């Protein structure tokens, strides 16, 4: 099969910059048999570019494209923010028509520390035998943070899951929400909660923590 | 490589139930139909049934229809036939076989005969008890080149296999099939053509060995 | 209107077979194409195979040669791919795809794209949610909600029946290793507001017509 | 003096509608009332000449055109059609003077599995002019790019196979047409 | 049920020889017909499909034609490894018949048969059963003609025969004849004898015994 790779994995451009993503072929493939597809988060793939280097219908002129044989561009002249999101490149001559992994376009920003919140399990949880613990990291960029959860001071590892929001349109931020999930027994077998939050705008690693009770 | 690789057979009494498999490997299981082919011996091939790629589409010969039914796995690239109610008219060597998908214009067309066959398994329905071969001496005559063997009469089932002193006399030695008896037993004759001068002066052990029954049985050849 | 409109979602246990739907319209469907690509939950485009329209022909990956066949009915205007033996890695959205064409040319690429189908596949059972209140500690405060344990996909969550949309955070749902989803939504609200403005956090999950409104308190 | 309608009707094999096959009959005497009184023939319709007075006319020369399609497309044998069969395959002009017959013949063309000798043409840039004959092999260009004698996306071949089967449904079950015209 | 007839049964064929195999069938089949090549021991081969599609692997040599209810097999030059039984398929509908079968057979000169008969052994007899056998080695054809004489009294059912498949050496046949009697009818007779007609044989041949001599 024709393997296709695509680079950046995630290229962090300021809105009016210049975008370019490549699109590689692991053998030399027909330019009238590449396309490129636009897709934002819930949403299907839209037709940007076909033939390596013929716009489609109503795609605005600032997509541009380019290459030949294993190598092929994808050129933004000044990015939009209705731009930000993934980009595949699919070749379609030769069967399998395989894919890229896709490129990543976000809004660059500057670094921005999380808000950090913890929420112990409501009172009403806690009647149903199980017991979680939240932590909230609000508004920060870049994407990369680190959770520890330490439960009288022993790190917990393996009971706890995470989740991640899309850049936000506004502030073009990360929100994360990392949750510890203990049954009620062990919940109140310690006293001491906490989350360590480490991130690039943090000069030191930030602790949010709760007393259980009080 | 391109393979079909059948098991599951063996001895059944009448009215009795066998289930037949079939190990494919090489090509893709689920885009082929398959078949059960079974030739009896002494005669020619007898197709037996077809089941379609998918499983929705099964044809039986008449022969067979209601007793036998044939399935398949595609998960595990194997094929089943599934015998009940047996006969001794269904005593055969049975094969599972690829269908032969003939391509026009990229479209496949099915039912158009079998190009991989497997090496067969074969079913024996008999109410007969296994039983070792009685070896009995066909002994040289006395001035009648000259010929000398031995009759391995009333065994069950298929097969045995005759050696001539252990192996060591091969040249003109003739293991005949065996002939199946009224009685439900084999019987079968292996011959040896010898120079005369040797009767007085070589000695001939036939070798007649049973796995089903597990017997071997050597006789010694000698002149009256 | 040059569309191609797919199936609904589908919930099918392990070891089932589910068939998409995809149907076109604008175009002449009898002269174009139809390729299948699924995308798991965060995961690349990974394209299924073809079929050409007029002639039925097929062409398949090989990771699905195996439990996926592609057809169409020309009298219906619509494409389907039948999925054989599911298992929990085949749980992803399914894209249909297709250039659009008049009685005799077509377009040079996959233009016309469906909504997409998600397919998920577990042995779970339908089941509402438990909504636990995130409540604020005690000049921004934050607050919010924990969705727990429902299934299937997807639930929605407002604050304020709509009212309350800055600061808010609904996160993507996890799944847990019981089978059920967790989901949190969160707002960060002015400390002092937390004494003179209730915030309701607005939970509705369709699967199982579960109706939450559940109103945070600062203990 | 008889006829070859022997050998045309009741033919061992026939052609794909695509290569559609034409016998030439010149000044022989036939009769026409025991094919109409005949059902065998699932379709007998005449143009310009009525079907009942059938054996009085007189023409100059008669063609037997003979191919195979399926039930569902006999309807296009008649002049003023359209469809895969009367814009790729076999058209008959608006002016056509003469006969359409057809009989199943599930029992002779269809293969449990599906036959492969009887094609049509699939694809075709412009529709044949009346009796028009296409049997090329060409690779349909659908698209912009050229195809280079490979298949592939918007590059098909053009014929198309039946794949007749005795279990398909008499809508697509093969049937044999004979189309008389008289000139 | 289609019926499917080869002819003929068997052919007599040297090496570079040309050998043509027909196949009738009861009805029209179209070209829904496929030849199949066996050796002894060994699976069908599949080596034409569709009349006139030679399988891949099969040397050119081999040919197909026909169409309806006639079809053949030719073979232009033959080669060593092509002496078999062919057999045609029919694939217009189920069940898929196969034909009788064609038997190609190397040809070579006549050869009488080498006849010897064998007395019921002793320890045989001490179990009630007496087995007189006759050995017909290394003749051809194949055709031969055993007959059992008790007496001079000819037997009919209960005798039964056995035929070794061609050698691969002299190409020559080998026959045995079993004839089965219980011990009591055994011992009421003496002279005990098979008749033996073969082509290569100008008269028939007798191999005899006396019982006890
Ligand atoms: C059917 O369409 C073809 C091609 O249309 C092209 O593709 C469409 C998806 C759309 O994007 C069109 O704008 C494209 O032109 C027509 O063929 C074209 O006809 C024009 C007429 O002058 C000619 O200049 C082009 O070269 C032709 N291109 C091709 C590829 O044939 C065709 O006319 C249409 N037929 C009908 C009946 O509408
Ligand atoms: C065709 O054959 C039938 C007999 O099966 C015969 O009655 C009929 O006249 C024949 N017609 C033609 C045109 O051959």
């Amino acid at each position: 099969d024709i393997q296709m790779t695509q680079s950046p994995g995630t290229l962090s451009l300021s809105p009016g910059e210049r975008a370019t993503l490549s699109c590689r072929a692991s053998q030399s493939v027909s330019s009238s048999y590449l396309a490129w597809y636009q897709q934002k988060p819930g949403q299907a793939p839209r037709l940007l570019i076909y033939g390596a280097s013929s716009r489609a219908t109503g795609i605005p002129d600032r997509f541009s494209g380019s290459g030949s044989g294993t190598d092929f561009t994808l050129t933004i002249s000044r990015l939009e923010p209705e731009d930000f999101g993934v980009y595949y490149c699919q070749q379609y001559g030769s069967s399998p028509w395989t894919f890229g992994q896709g490129t990543k376009v976000e809004i660059k920003r500057t670094v921005a520390a999380p808000s950090v919140f913890i929420f112990p399990p409501s009172d009403e949880q806690l009647k149903s035998g199980t017991a979680s613990v939240v932590c909230l990291l609000n508004n920060f960029y870049p994407r990369e943070a680190k959770v520890q959860w330490k439960v009288d001071n022993a790190l917990q590892s393996g009971n706890s899951q995470e989740s991640v929001t899309e850049q936000d349109s506004k502030d073009s931020t990360y929100s994360l929400s990392s949750t510890l999930t203990l049954s009620k027994a062990d919940y109140e077998k310690h006293k001491v909660y906490a989350c360590e939050v480490t991130h690039q705008g943090l000069s030191s690693p930030v602790t949010k923590s709760f007393n259980r009770g009080e | 490589q391109v393979q079909l690789v059948e098991s599951g057979g063996g001895v059944v009494q009448p009215g009795r139930s066998l289930r037949l498999s079939c190990a494919a490997s090489g090509f893709t299981f689920n885009n082929y139909p398959l078949h059960w082919v079974r030739q009896a011996p002494g005669k020619g091939p007898e197709w037996v049934a077809v089941i379609s790629q998918d499983g929705g589409n099964k044809y039986y010969v008449d022969s067979v229809k209601g007793r036998f039914t044939i399935s398949r796995d595609n998960s595990k690239n194997t094929l089943y036939l599934q015998m009940n109610n047996l006969r001794a008219e269904d005593t055969a060597l049975y094969y599972c076989a690829r269908d032969v998908v003939v391509v026009v214009a990229a479209r496949n067309h099915y039912y158009n005969g079998m190009d991989v066959w497997g090496q067969g398994t074969t079913v024996t329905v008999s109410s007969a008890s296994t039983k070792g071969p009685s070896v009995f001496p066909l002994a040289p005559s006395s001035k009648s080149t000259a010929a000398l063997g031995c009759l391995v009469k009333d065994y069950f089932p298929e097969p045995v296999t005759v050696s001539w002193n252990s192996g060591a006399l091969t040249s003109g030695v003739h293991t005949f099939p065996a002939v199946l008896q009224s009685s439900g037993l084999y019987s079968l004759s292996s011959v040896v053509t010898v120079p005369s001068s040797s009767l007085g002066t070589q000695t001939y052990i036939c070798n007649v060995n049973h796995k089903p029954s597990n017997t071997k049985v050597d006789k010694k050849v000698e002149p009256k | 209107q040059v569309q191609l409109v797919q199936s609904g979602p589908e919930v099918k246990k392990p070891g089932t077979s589910v068939k998409v739907s995809c149907k076109a319209s604008g175009f002449t469907f009898t002269t174009s194409a139809v390729q299948w690509v699924r995308q798991a939950r965060g995961q690349r485009l990974e394209w299924i195979g073809w079929i050409v329209v007029g002639s039925g022909n097929t062409n398949y990956a090989q990771k699905f040669q195996e439990r996926v066949t592609i057809t169409r009915d020309m009298s219906t205007t619509t494409a389907y791919m039948e999925l054989s033996s599911l298992r929990s890695e085949d749980t992803a959205v399914y894209f249909c795809a297709a250039p659009h064409c008049n009685s005799t040319s077509c377009y040079d690429a996959f233009d016309i794209w469906g909504q997409g189908t998600m397919v998920t596949v577990s042995s779970a059972s339908t089941k509402g949610p438990s909504v636990f209140p995130l409540a604020p500690s005690s000049g921004t405060a934050a607050l919010g909600c924990l969705v727990k344990d429902y299934f299937p996909e997807p639930v929605t969550v407002s604050w304020n029946s709509g009212a309350l949309t800055s600061g808010v955070h609904t996160f993507p749902a996890v799944l847990q290793s019981s089978g059920l989803y967790s989901l949190s939504s969160v707002v960060t609200v002015p400390s002092s507001s937390l004494g003179t403005q209730t915030y309701i956090c607005n939970v509705n999950h369709k699967p199982s017509n579960t109706k939450v409104d559940k109103k945070v308190e600062p203990k | 003096n008889l006829c070859p309608f022997g050998e045309v009707f009741n033919a061992t094999r026939f052609a794909s509608v695509y290569a559609w096959n034409r016998k030439r009959i010149s000044n022989c005497v036939a009769d026409y009332s025991v094919l109409y009184n005949s059902a065998s023939f699932s379709t007998f319709k005449c143009y310009g000449v009525s079907p009942t007075k059938l054996n009085d006319l007189c023409f100059t020369n008669v063609y037997a055109d003979s191919f195979v399609i399926r039930g569902d497309e006999v309807r296009q044998i008649a002049p003023g059609q359209t469809g895969k069969i009367a814009d790729y395959n076999y058209k008959l002009p608006d002016d056509f003077t003469g006969c359409v017959i057809a009989w199943n013949s599930n029992n002779l063309d269809s293969k449990v599995g599906g036959n492969y000798n009887y094609l049509y043409r699939l694809f075709r840039k412009s529709n044949l002019k009346p009796f028009e004959r296409d049997i090329s092999t060409e690779i349909y260009q659908a698209g912009s790019t050229p195809c280079n004698g490979v298949e592939g996306f918007n590059c098909y071949f053009p014929l198309q196979s039946y794949g007749f089967q005795p279990t398909n449904g008499v809508g697509y079950q093969p049937y044999r047409v004979v189309v008389l015209s008289f000139e």
